[PDB]
Formats: structure tokens, C-alpha cells, sequence
């Protein structure tokens, strides 16, 4: 009956780097990450790849 | 007769391939297009008279071609017989 | 011969350039909008682009074919 509660908090910290992966598109993002993982929500070489 | 089914698999995609290519330098042969021109046994004799003769074994060529292609079916057939039999 | 550089210009620009700017606007909504639209805009620069450097490359041709005899013989009947 008490609750969970979450909270955010304005973070300075870098986060990780997610792109959403599909079927098609996995081998793609898999091959433009492997010289190195993203940054946050920096452009993606994967569509244009 | 019986083998393994990779081996017989390999056999029939192969088989596959002859034919297609084959028969496609067998039209082109027949065809007598320019671009298949060293291909084909001529002899220097033959470029004074007229294109007929140098047509005819353009002919022979691309016989030559359908043949193999024949060759090849048979070889598709087989190595689907044997697929199946595995 | 009639291989014109007016027609083959205006069909291939007119086919890639459709197919890179009103193809999108018919793609649904949907997760893979962005792929998809980004497969058709690039796909159609650069088979475009290819195409139209390899004709451009025969435009105003500079020297011609150096050819055996067997063949210059063979093709004065077989071509136009």
C-alpha cells in the first residue's frame, strides 16, 4: 500500500546511446557502432550507411 | 547412388547456375552479338567471303553452349534426386 | 543511333528525381518512415549521379576504340 516513487534529477552525467533497432536495420547499426558506440542522440551514420 | 545432402545441394545450385549462364551465352551466341567475338573458333580464311561463315560458327558456339546446358540439366535432375533421397 | 544527350538526360533525372522527392510524400506513417525515406532520397542521388557520370564520360568523346581487324572486319556488316 506505500508507493514506489520515481525521481528524475538534472544530470550532468553522460547517458548511454540507444537507436531504436529493427530487424533490417540491426546489421547496419551493428556495423556503424563497431568502430565505436554513439553519443547522445548524435546523428546516426546508420540510415545514410 | 547416394551422397551426403550438402554435397548434392551444392550439386543442384550448380546445376542451376550452368544452365542460366549457358543458356543465356547460347542466345547471345546465336545472336551473333559483337561482344562474344574472340570466343569463337575463327579462322583467318574466313574474313574475305562474307559474315555468313563467321554467323554459322557463332552457331556452333552457342550449339556448343546449349548442349552443355543440357549436360547440365541432366545434372540438376540428378542431384535433386538425390536431395530428395537423403 | 539516335542516343541523343537530350532523352536519356531528361527520362533518368525525371525517374530518380520522383523517386527521391514524391515517393516520400506517398510513404505511410510508421517506425521505419525514417529508414524508408531515407533509402528512397539516397538511393536516388547516388544511382543518379552514377548514371549520369558514366554517360557524361561518353559525351564529347575524346579518342576512339582501338579495335583488331578481325573485329573492325566482323562489325562493318554486323552494326549500324
Amino acid at each position: 500500500t506505500v508507493p514506489s516513487i520515481l525521481n528524475r534529477m538534472q544530470t550532468n552525467q553522460t547517458p548511454p546511446t540507444y537507436n531504436k533497432t529493427n530487424k533490417f536495420t540491426h546489421g547496419f547499426q551493428n556495423i556503424v557502432d563497431a568502430y565505436g558506440i554513439g553519443t547522445y542522440r548524435e546523428i546516426n551514420p546508420a540510415p545514410y550507411t | 547412388l547416394c551422397c551426403g545432402p550438402k554435397l548434392a545441394a551444392c550439386g543442384i545450385v550448380l546445376s542451376a547456375w550452368g544452365v542460366i549462364m549457358l543458356i543465356m551465352l547460347g542466345i547471345f551466341f546465336n545472336v551473333h552479338s559483337a561482344v562474344l567475338i574472340e570466343d569463337v573458333p575463327f579462322t583467318e580464311k574466313d574474313f574475305e567471303n562474307g559474315p555468313q561463315n563467321i554467323y554459322n560458327l557463332y552457331e556452333q558456339v552457342s550449339y556448343n553452349c546449349f548442349i552443355a546446358a543440357g549436360l547440365y540439366l541432366l545434372l540438376g535432375g540428378f542431384s535433386f534426386c538425390q536431395v530428395r533421397l537423403n | 543511333t539516335a542516343h541523343s544527350f537530350a532523352l536519356p538526360v531528361i527520362i533518368f533525372t525525371t525517374f530518380w528525381g520522383l523517386i527521391g522527392i514524391a515517393g516520400p510524400w506517398f510513404v505511410p506513417k510508421g517506425p521505419n518512415r525514417g529508414v524508408i525515406i531515407t533509402m528512397l532520397v539516397a538511393t536516388a542521388v547516388c544511382c543518379y549521379l552514377f548514371w549520369l557520370i558514366a554517360i557524361l564520360a561518353q559525351l564529347n568523346p575524346l579518342f576512339g576504340p582501338q579495335l583488331k581487324n578481325e573485329t573492325i572486319w566482323y562489325v562493318r556488316f554486323l552494326w549500324e
